């Protein structure tokens, strides 16, 4: 059993017979929301050197997220208001930047790699732009389902296959992100343990058992561009969604 | 896969969304303005 | 119950389908880049073809997914 | 420390919220259906224990 | 009994040839960002995010096939 | 329990077939390398963290595939 | 099942994995001892009215129990030191005077038919005479196992069937207890279970029914008395037992 | 018997002991003497 | 209200203080006995559930 | 179930016999109060509620027979 | 499995004979306060917490009866 | 196991000898009353006489619940 590093085990607990108050109780998962909001509020509180203007060598990284988050969904949803939608399409980043560094760190575990919470945050995401979309639109919120000038004997066929790629946006976004961390993880897990494995027979093998560890180390390497190039690709998927649901086409 | 369908579901998504309305209040009135203040100042300072 | 093993193996072999969707939707980036690199003010004229060209890829490449979805689930 | 500034959270956001509230429904009702499978009925830390009934058990 | 778990791994197996279709994928796109740099040195700035974007969201089809591969070995 | 043992062996050999998109990922990725350094010589700093990228991103995608084939020998 | 009336339910819960945290939480038996707490609490802070000497009416009951308490156990173990032992004498009275009286309450629970806590009561009174005696009196202590001036042939018979009876005073004082207060719940269930049953059948006996209605009001008369009967023979034995345990007859 | 055995030993004597010597301190240092004051008080006044 | 007065309760006391002490350890030991007896072992309200193992259930 | 209710039976049977303790209980007490009034008719209100007292204490011993004869009978 | 439930309510029919013991017992004691009394009207204050001593010190022995009745039945 | 069935009427016929026990409490105690109210000036003389008659009755009935206990627990 390799994947037995995203057990789930209750710690702090809390319990009834009137009512199920077993929804809150702090968890592996609570406990590891915990340490990100904490993480997340440590970047921001302590960095700042008792509120200077010159912005200390820590502010620089918070700074630089700032800004290539800024210049992002300005170039996506880059209307008369984009700035109004500007906190979510951050909030959505720091969120997967955090979850997916704290993941690294050997001896803990990944919130993004639940599929049930991150899939129910894109399926959230996903009516949030239906709702906000035929709010602000009436009627013609359905103009996006014909992309252009085309030609009316095809229409509903490019319809039909058009709205079924409107509602695999619901679980496609999550479950990108969801198969990237999770794949990540097993295969770092795996291949300790064939590594392991490879180390106990014959003394000759920890002689030139060098190399089964430099793979390992250059698929570390990999795994946090593999864990930071996710928490962009959201954050720019989500914001061309966007763009689709408030501007038609 | 046995460990991703727990009966945690509930608990997964509440402390889930507690985060996520905890995170985006708290960035919007609190952390992205007080980088903006340093933006405007610095501007502020530099038109004099 | 061999039905129930032999849907394992068509919703294994009802996934293949989704190697023509990914060299397509690198097909459609592609010629993207290819083009705003040869004329640099074209990105905003021609982007939202490319968006709509992947939308229809990926589509025809979830049949499949829904064939496997509905093979192993139904 | 830190001014709070009254940023729009509300007038901005309300169908993110209320799909967020209609999910978490959904959810609620998909964990019920889902707790009473074959699989997990005899798992002791699923919250029926904790409320009155025990060991349906015939499978 | 052994029946279902057999065809259950063969069925498994089956399902990670996609990834085939997501190598190929990805080179595709780098080779596009490669060969669009070298001719413009200027446009680097422009074609990096459809870049990243064109990378990630061909995976995706390949990360599918590999979650029903896992939905199979697992489940 | 010889059957699924056996059905084990067969998914390993069948998850292997998708490293041939690995295999020609990485080539088209530096085949796109080496005709845009004989286009122009000067862009190699930029151009080539860009071509190790899209090697390592391909290379994942080898991997997805055999980590399956590790699983259903042993594990 | 007659008996359902004393099951234990839990209500505020808690748990978890590290350490076993289910001793204490709150429970049907912990709320009506949080009960008695109050109610002891409640018959000397709020009766006395504003600290005045005269002591109206509602303490009388408060002083009576007292000084029916005080005249009993300075008739029992009398030396020159009876009050030291004081303070345990009135708060084993008064918990089981108040507990058997709020049992006889209908939709109510009885502490003290529990026989684990009581027998673990009585246990504990036992030991802490054995304890005290050994400490104030030596070696000596074991003469409390010969009576007075008897022949010496059948002394160790007299000393056997001694100590036979000085350790079955360990669970006699507490099974006393508990047998009275659970026969008598017990006794008023069944025989409410089988007037209910006797009122169902046809309409003639709803007619002269009030003569068993009569003897449930009779039983229920007198199971105040045997209530607080047993409340005052715990406080007469555990006087009776230091006088044997600190003055050596 | 069925219902005097339960698991709930240790919550009963826990709940129990925590009340006797909770009584104990609390009739011992509080409420007996608030009766005693009212003793002394009265036969004060009575002797004068 | 009230006005606490030191009556000496710990040099009086201690021997039936160290007797519940006593009591309360022996009883401890009593319910783990009797908490894995063959009638108590699948009453799932029991403390075992809460920290690792799981339903021996071979009787 | 026929041997364990034939078993009731003989049980609520057996569970009568405890009944004749009361009966020659109430007698002793007021057969003692009669013997107490007839030597002094003066201690009247004071002696009675004393044999009332140890009626109700003896007829409490007898129900507590009598309820083991009813929960063998039905329950 | 009959055998052991018949036996079991027999023997705890049984097992409530005592308390005829304990019902001339409360009698025998109350009687003699009776009679105490009655030939003395200045003695009830102090033979009265001898005779609620003796009274239940002496049922306490029916109530044994009782609870083995109880381990029986419910036991 | 005819054996687990037939000790249980041993506990059960094995508790009538606490008969005796009850009715030897109260005739001492009886004495007792009787003897504090003929001579009022005895109590303190005689009481641990009672005290130890009741011990020795008592253990004498105990024998049988012990025996009880032994054919229930053994």
């Amino acid at each position: 059993s390799p994947l037995d590093q995203f057990e789930i085990r209750t710690l702090f607990g809390l319990q009834s017979s009137f009512i199920d108050l077993s929804c809150l109780n702090l968890t592996t998962f609570s406990l590891y929301t915990i340490i990100v909001l904490l993480v997340i509020t440590s970047l921001y509180t302590l960095t700042n050197n008792n509120n200077k203007i010159i912005g200390s060598r820590w502010l620089i990284s918070q700074e630089a997220i700032y800004d290539t988050i800024m210049n992002m969904t300005k170039g996506q949803i880059g209307g008369k208001n984009w700035g109004l939608y500007f906190p979510m399409i951050f909030t959505l980043f720091m969120f997967i930047f955090i979850a997916n560094l704290i993941s690294m760190i050997p001896y803990s575990f990944a919130l993004s790699a639940h599929l049930v919470f991150i899939i129910s945050l894109s399926i959230v995401i996903w009516l949030g732009n239906t709702i906000l979309g035929l709010y602000k639109h009436g009627w013609v919120f359905f103009s996006l389902f014909v992309p252009a000038g085309t030609p009316l004997p095809l229409v509903p066929l490019l319809v039909i296959i058009e709205t079924l790629s409107y509602f695999a946006r619901a679980i496609s976004l999550g479950l990108r992100l969801g198969s990237n961390i999770l794949a990540g993880h097993l295969l770092m897990v795996i291949l300790a343990g064939l590594t392991f494995n490879f180390m106990l027979i014959n003394l000759f093998t920890l002689v030139f058992g060098f190399v089964p560890l430099a793979m390992i180390l250059a698929i570390m390497m990999l795994e946090f561009a593999i864990g930071i190039i996710q928490g962009y690709v959201w954050a720019i998927l989500t914001a061309s969604y966007l763009k689709d649901a408030v501007y038609l086409h | 896969m046995p460990q991703l369908v727990p009966f945690y579901f509930m608990n997964q998504l509440t402390y889930g969304f507690l985060l996520m309305i905890t995170l985006l209040i708290l960035f919007s009135q609190f952390f992205l303005p007080m980088i903006l203040r340093l933006y405007v100042s610095r501007l502020f300072i530099s038109k004099l | 119950q061999l039905v129930l093993a032999a849907k394992y193996i068509g919703a294994g072999i009802s996934t293949i389908g989704l190697l023509g969707a990914g060299i397509g939707i690198a097909i459609v980036f592609a010629a993207l880049i290819n083009g705003v690199s040869r004329n640099p003010s074209i990105k905003d004229t021609v982007f939202p073809m490319a968006i709509l060209g992947f939308a229809l890829s990926e589509a025809t490449g979830l049949f499949c997914l829904m064939v496997s979805f509905l093979l192993l689930f139904g | 420390m830190l001014k709070r500034f009254p940023t729009p959270i509300l007038k901005v956001y309300w169908p993110f919220f209320v799909a967020g509230a209609a999910v978490y429904y959904g959810m609620s009702k998909a964990a019920d259906l889902s707790s009473n499978t074959k699989e997990f009925i005899n798992d002791p830390r699923n919250p029926r224990f904790a409320k009155g009934g025990k060991f349906v058990e015939v499978d």
